[PDB]
């Protein structure tokens, strides 16, 4: 019972990240300076431009 | 948005994991049933075998799928560039707001 | 940042920066300021400002351009800017009006040293490529 | 609100005062300089990457050992003057003083060489020093008599050129208040030739 | 790489048949059985260390499936994942444009 | 005069346009389509030279090479034009025919090339090769032509060979190159890269003295050898293969 109540709320906020995400874009994962863990980034600079 | 192959993609791995969650449930209820079963009522026998088959149906097809998606992955290999064109399409708008800017009859 | 490295070269014509975020160009019968300002009546030339907001990002657009065809014509080609060559932003705007306002000048002048003197001459204007 | 570190202070203290014999506050005013001096620098620092003065106006290099900070500006600067400023501990008031290095400065009357409350108003006292070192030059191209004075602009040098056989004409020349080199209004191919010789 | 997540998942598979037979078997046969004959072997000598015992397949039980179908449901999500980061894929008018443009500002100056 | 240091390899068409796109990941730059023309030149056997001082050997005789670059114009077939020039063409060119035959290089007849064998010792980690160039900008006279020329100067033509291909720029003076190469003759034109593409990435030291600037570029290529590992082998060729000199005959292609 716990294991299905935690893991159908994991299932919901995984279809609103699914869901709330659109796409070419230049994306990684980096390592956050003060967190330490892996978070989706996005280069949108005119470096490459 | 993402071409259309990684939808159907993501589609069929959401399948595979609300499969598991509903192997899981089966999995509760049948550790619920046999407790009962244990004490001594023989009218719930004949569902035990349906839900012992309808497990085991459910642990192996879900398998099957996620094996048949690692193997996708096998043959799919082999199958910042925005910026290549990113300046231009800017270039483009920016004369767009200069046409609008242009003509006093659009400002409306 | 293109605007302030530029300009900065421009002391002697009649241009100068007030602040960080201010510069100010003087005409002998205008005024220009260009500021970049934190969030926090239809005039005569409110058009005007947003045409030279327009051009200005175009030649920054231009300056982009220039430096990638730069750079893939050739690897070796270290790609450093130089401000009296490949910045070209405040140069051309203020060269057409300076330029307009001595056609001007030169054709009171010409008026009345030719034409308020000398009856009957022709004039005719040209541009060449 | 600066963290401070109270035990490893606590400690220092007390051993100070048990080998103590006036010690403990020598050292916390040799700190409190110390600390800023450096702060002073870490303006500076800040300051310099995108101040009006980055592009070689001004250097600042300094030391800790003897805890002060030289400043040298208008590095192409050559009548016979080089903008120095010293940043230091005075030895009488026993606090940092700011220097302005010039025989210029040390004989010009009504004006103060030395100047305090640098971290509160640092640039309105280089902007004081500047105007002050032009001023001097302009006077001193008075005292020449080379340049008539102008009453319209106090910082506007007339310069009398015929134009032609019978004009006699004034040019305005300029000081630039952030590298100090002489500049006409619309200078001609031989004006910006030898306004740059003048420079 | 993907050939060691194959076999991982085919220890995962092997090892939920493997402890599902051994949770059925323990909690059927629970009931402890006593047989003359020799042949049987189900031996009961200390009496709560059975229960002891029985405790202990319970938890062995229920931490190894949790484990094992957690670890399944983050190499799900890691295909994903892997899914989603790997797979690396008029002039004339312009003119006149620019000359109205330049035209009207020069007017307008 | 040039130290050019480079690292060979190959592949085979099929993977071709795969291996493109990936370029184009690292690099950050789209491919620019090239061609050129190779001829080569040795020494005419009708004069004894005699002053090859053979018991001392101060010098050994060696071949010239004679570059062109070609308009596509000569290259594209009656079927090609409606396709824009890039480098999608390059996937049509697996024939062992093309539109340039004989007769036109014979009616064509510039960059002078000469080069030594790369330098000996086996702790050598990328392909190190001393190449003299100078450049031919026109000519006069009652016989003005490449072939007097090289006559004038005592040599004479043994063949010579056309080349089609993809060219990438990376950062600090790398260049990459895609080839496939036809060999011409009166008999015919045959491709020896047949059925792939032959992978050569290189930088140029214009001073073989500063050996600072040597590590750096030794450098950036074992870096960029190690960024294709799993892809493509990126290797030292065998370096009695890229020894041009007459009086021993073989031609890595």
């Amino acid at each position: 019972n716990k294991l299905s109540s935690i893991l159908q709320n994991e299932h919901d906020y995984w279809n609103k990240i699914m869901q709330s995400i659109s796409n070419k874009d230049v994306i990684f994962k980096i390592r956050d300076r003060t967190s330490g863990q892996k978070l989706l980034a996005i280069k949108y600079g005119y470096e490459d431009s | 948005m993402q071409p259309p192959y990684i939808q159907e993609r993501l589609k069929s791995l959401n399948d595979i994991e609300t499969q598991l969650c509903s192997m899981l449930q089966e999995a509760s209820q049948v550790t619920f049933i046999f407790g009962e079963l244990k004490r001594g009522n023989e009218s719930v026998k004949p569902q035990f075998e349906n839900h012992v088959k309808q497990f085991y149906e459910r642990l192996d097809k879900s398998t099957t799928q996620l094996r048949k998606e690692i193997q996708l992955l096998d043959e799919n290999v082999g199958t910042n560039k925005k910026a290549l064109g990113q300046d231009t399409e800017k270039m483009e708008e920016q004369l767009d707001l200069l046409s609008a800017i242009l003509d006093p009859s659009k400002s409306k | 940042y293109q605007i302030k490295k530029e300009c900065a070269l421009l002391i002697s014509y009649g241009v100068s920066i007030e602040n960080e975020n201010k510069v100010i160009i003087e005409l002998p019968n205008e005024k220009f300021e260009i500021e970049l300002l934190s969030l926090d009546l239809p005039k005569i030339n409110d058009k005007r400002a947003n045409l030279m907001l327009v051009m200005l990002r175009l030649l920054l657009v231009v300056i982009f351009k220039k430096t990638l065809r730069s750079r893939i014509s050739s690897p070796h080609g270290l790609i450093n800017l130089n401000v009296d060559d490949d910045i070209l932003i405040i140069r051309p705007i203020l060269g057409k009006v300076r330029f307009a306002n001595y056609k001007l000048l030169l054709k009171k002048i010409i008026k009345d040293y030719v034409l308020d003197i000398v009856p009957g001459s022709s004039i005719t204007e040209t541009e060449v490529e | 609100n600066l963290p401070l570190n109270k035990p490893r202070l606590e400690k220092l203290i007390n051993e100070i005062l048990l080998k103590s014999n006036l010690s403990l506050y020598n050292f916390l005013h040799k700190y409190v300089l110390t600390l800023q001096l450096y702060m002073v620098h870490r303006e500076f620092l800040k300051l310099a990457n995108g101040g009006k003065f980055s592009k070689s106006n001004l250097i600042h290099n300094y030391d800790s050992k003897k805890s002060t900070i030289t400043v040298r500006y208008w590095l192409n600067g050559k009548m016979d003057s080089k903008g120095k400023i010293t940043i230091g501990i005075q030895r009488t008031t026993e606090s940092l003083i700011l220097k302005w290095d010039n025989q210029s400065a040390s004989r010009a009357k009504n004006m103060p060489v030395i100047y305090n409350n640098i971290v509160s108003n640092i640039e309105g006292i280089l902007d004081e020093i500047m105007f002050n070192h032009a001023r001097i030059i302009r006077s001193e191209l008075l005292a020449r008599d080379i340049f008539q004075e102008d009453e319209e602009n106090s910082d506007v040098l007339l310069f009398q050129l015929p134009t032609t056989c019978v004009s006699m004409a004034p040019i305005q020349l300029k000081i630039d208040l952030l590298s100090g080199q002489f500049y006409f209004r619309n200078p001609t191919p031989l004006l910006s030739n030898y306004a740059s010789k003048i420079n | 790489m993907s050939n060691q997540a194959l076999y991982e998942k085919l220890e995962q598979t092997r090892t939920i048949l493997s402890v599902k037979l051994a949770e059925l078997i323990n909690m059927t046969t629970i009931a402890d059985r006593n047989d003359d004959d020799e042949g049987s072997f189900a031996q009961e000598n200390s009496e709560l260390a059975v229960a002891t015992t029985s405790v202990m397949m319970v938890n062995n039980q229920t931490m190894q499936l949790i484990k094992n179908v957690q670890d399944l449901l983050i190499l799900t999500r890691s295909i994903k994942e892997k899914w989603l980061l790997n797979q690396i894929p008029d002039e004339k008018q312009i003119e006149e444009l620019l000359d109205n443009c330049i035209e009207t500002f020069v007017a307008e100056k | 005069m040039v130290q050019q240091l480079s690292l060979f390899g190959s592949i085979g068409d099929d993977g071709y346009d795969l291996l493109i796109s990936t370029l184009t990941t690292i690099s950050g730059n789209p491919p620019l389509l090239y061609n050129s023309l190779c001829t080569v030149w040795k020494p005419n056997p009708s004069y004894d030279v005699e002053n090859v001082n053979s018991r001392n050997q101060l010098v050994e005789p060696n071949r010239i090479k004679l570059s062109k670059e070609v308009p596509f114009s000569y290259l594209i077939d009656e079927t090609m034009m409606d396709k824009p020039l890039n480098f999608r063409i390059l996937k049509s060119f697996t024939n062992d025919k093309i539109p340039l035959n004989y007769a036109m290089t014979r009616n064509i007849l510039w960059s002078l090339q000469i080069s030594d064998i790369p330098a000996a010792g086996n702790n050598r980690s990328v392909s190190m090769q001393t190449i003299a160039e100078t450049i031919i900008l026109s000519s006069a006279g009652k016989n003005s032509s490449v072939s007097s020329l090289m006559n004038g100067l005592g040599y004479v033509f043994e063949f010579q060979y056309l080349t089609i291909g993809v060219k990438f720029f990376m950062k600090h003076g790398l260049i990459l190159e895609l080839q496939k190469i036809w060999q011409i003759e009166e008999a015919g034109n045959s491709q020896i890269t047949s059925g792939g593409f032959l992978l050569k990435a290189y930088i140029n030291v214009s001073r073989g003295t500063d050996i600072d600037r040597i590590n750096y570029t030794e450098t950036a290529l074992m870096n960029l050898k190690k960024e294709l590992q799993g892809y493509i082998e990126l290797s030292v060729p065998d370096r009695q293969s890229m020894d041009s000199r007459v009086a021993h005959g073989n031609i890595l292609i």
